[PDB]
RNA sequence: UUUAGAAGGAUUGCCGUCAGGAAAUUAGGUGCGCUUAGCAGUGUACCGCCGGAGGCGG
């Protein structure tokens, strides 16, 4: 019935994240106090002699996936797709999903190089007008997944719910106490220059984007070829690739035009791996179209 | 014992005769196969076997001697005449005879055909083409003598081919009048001068220049000719001039 | 061209707009002009079109 | 063994006077740009040291 994908195809977001903006606090009187961090002229950030406190805040907001399909240019395959969705929303209520996107919040991942040399970081999370039990961040490992707590379950139950479709939108906002010291450096993020390194700054102060941080938040694929060798978490992508160490990981048919053109054109019955994998690239969004 | 291919690219020759007592243009074939045999006679006589059985024309630029009027037509020039024997050998002014010269840049293809076409043979070409003539003009320089293999090797310009199927198609009463028509149909044909014709029998006579051989009385004869490209050549034997000779006929065709 | 280009860096231009750390709505106005049906035509090179029209 | 072999075109020169391009104009209707992203790569190498040039310490 199907011959190939469309000429036309896209997938919008569904993790949506803001911008991240920096503070300084002292630790014992942090629910107090609030000052600015700004970039001091290359160009580098330190903290002030009378803090010792880095203060992370930014927000996620996550959207349903079916409800995230922008164009498609032949009704047979968006009904494929939302098939193949229901089928998804049947097994696992897109659940092993949000506990792994919970637990890269919890490991603090998004703090890039500000984690290592670090005596205290508490990250709270907030939803709606409830606080949820703070978390300890130096207790888990970067490269294992924690199935077992119940805040974190609790989060991924409400996050799971609206990806799939019982509820229609979730707000998450997210604070994050790092204790690294008095006159210590805060790494921010760096812009893009079309020399010398040029800092980000954001409505005056400093922070990372985005797009860094919602890096943090999809390395959660272990379910790669290779994966008895090198034991350590990817970042999901289509040809599946890792800045870090030089290789691709996922160069042929495991990647996820292939899979995907083996479960739509050719209705044959994928692992829950793959799956697991599909689902998330869509979690993702892109451009997906075909000459012809 | 071996057959090859041999490329003259690009040879400068000044002055060339270009006068067949009804063309004023381009010289006669006869001249190039002429060459092409000049230049076989003086490599076998410093001891190297080769034999050259068939020449490609290539044209790569021209230049009449004269100027263009106003009206698009070409006035021809001739160098002053000197002391010509006769009898009026002595006196300060001399005759004016009918005459032109053309300048030429071309391209040369020999198939070669001896015991061994190295680049010893490149070598002794480059050592022995600096004592010949192309019609009457000399040869000013020449950029590199090379051997090829295919068709894409050769470098960029128009050959020389003939098209007496064109002339044999054609109007009537004469032969002339189909030469008028066919040039008057199609634009981009030129006549040309492709051997001579007997008007006697063999014999011996008195004045030859060499007296121990044969000697004919001959008339020249002339057919028509095109350029093709040499990007659009089918193959190399298609535009390779070669010598034929019937009784009472001296010839240059492409077979 | 995978074999050759799988790992090689992307940079790109792009524009993005987002709110402040301190509100938390977006507000728009526009207008809209509304005009007679029968006052629309701008041009006709048949009187009895338009009057079938009309 | 090439319609073969050979060739000094030269000297001199006043284009000039005059002039009206000019009048008229209806370019008009419609409209989805747009889905994705870590400025990384290591971000750069300091004082010396004897020697005199040439070679190790922190």
């Amino acid at each position: 019935t199907l011959k190939s994908r469309p000429e036309n195809l896209s997938f919008a977001r569904c993790l949506n994240t803001t911008e991240a903006k920096f503070w300084q606090t002292d630790f014992l009187k942090r629910h107090t106090f609030k000052l600015p961090l700004l970039i001091t002229d290359s160009q580098s950030c330190t903290l002030s002699t009378e803090c010792d406190t880095l203060r992370i805040d930014f927000g996620i907001k996550v959207l349903p996936v079916k409800e995230s399909m922008y164009s498609c240019s032949d009704y047979n395959y968006r009904t494929a797709i939302y098939q193949k969705i229901d089928e998804y929303i049947a097994e696992d209520g897109f659940l092993t999903l949000a506990k792994r996107y919970v637990n890269n919040i919890a490991n603090a991942r998004f703090l890039w190089r500000n984690r290592k040399g670090a005596e205290i970081i508490e990250t709270i999370v907030t939803i709606e007008d409830k606080e949820y039990p703070s978390f300890n961040s130096k207790s888990f490992n970067l490269d294992t997944f924690v199935e077992d707590n119940a805040t974190i379950n609790e989060i991924a139950q409400q996050i799971a719910d609206t990806f799939a479709g019982k509820r229609e939108y979730l707000n998450i906002y997210v604070t994050c106490f790092v204790k690294i010291g008095c006159a210590m450096e805060v790494y921010p993020s760096q812009e893009m220059t079309f020399k010398g390194k040029k800092l980000f700054k954001f409505e005056g102060s400093a922070g990372m984007h985005s797009q860094k941080i919602n890096n943090a938040l999809r390395t959660i694929d272990t379910w790669y070829p290779d994966y008895t060798t090198y034991e350590f978490p990817i970042p999901v992508e289509n040809y599946g690739a890792a800045r870090s160490i030089g290789i691709p990981f996922r160069p042929d048919t495991k990647s996820f035009y292939k899979l995907i053109d083996r479960m739509i054109l050719k209705n044959e019955d994928l692992p829950i791996e793959d799956k697991h994998y599909v689902m998330a690239i869509l979690i993702r969004g892109g451009m997906f179209s075909k000459k012809q | 014992m071996m057959k090859g291919y041999i490329l003259l690219e690009k040879v400068n020759i000044e002055n060339a005769n270009a006068f067949n007592n009804i063309i004023v243009g381009i010289p006669a074939i006869t001249s190039f196969l002429g060459f092409a045999r000049a230049l076989e006679r003086k490599l076998n006589a410093k001891e190297i076997a080769i034999r050259i059985n068939g020449v490609g024309l290539e044209f790569h630029e021209y230049e009449l001697k004269g100027y263009k009027n106003k009206r698009g037509q070409y006035v021809t020039s001739c160098p002053l005449p000197g002391s010509i024997p006769g009898q009026n050998e002595k006196k300060l002014d001399a005759h004016i005879m009918n005459q032109a010269y053309i300048d030429l840049n071309m391209s040369f293809l020999l198939e070669v055909e001896g015991p061994h076409v190295d680049m010893s043979t490149c070598k002794s070409i480059k050592s022995t083409m600096e004592t010949l003539r192309i019609a009457g003009g000399i040869i000013r320089n020449y950029k590199k003598i090379r051997l090829i293999d295919t068709l894409a090797d050769i470098p960029y310009g128009y050959f020389l081919t003939l098209r007496q199927d064109n002339l044999n198609d054609a109007a009537g009463d004469d032969m002339l009048d189909k030469m008028i028509h066919a040039l008057q149909q199609e634009d981009t044909l030129v006549p040309i001068a492709v051997g001579f014709k007997a008007l006697s029998e063999v014999g011996h006579v008195e004045g030859q220049r060499d007296p121990e051989k044969d000697h004919c009385f001959v008339e020249s004869i002339f057919s028509l000719g095109g350029f093709e490209c040499s990007k659009i050549l089918e193959d190399i034997n298609s535009c390779l001039w070669r010598y034929k000779t019937e009784e009472g006929l001296y010839l240059c065709t492409i077979i | 061209k995978l074999e050759k280009e799988i790992m090689d860096p992307n940079p790109q231009k792009s524009q993005s707009c987002t709110l402040s750390t301190e509100c938390d709505t977006l507000r728009i106005d526009f207008g809209i002009k509304v005009l007679p049906v029968k006052e629309s035509m701008y041009s006709c090179s048949d009187y009895n079109y338009r009057t079938a029209i009309y």
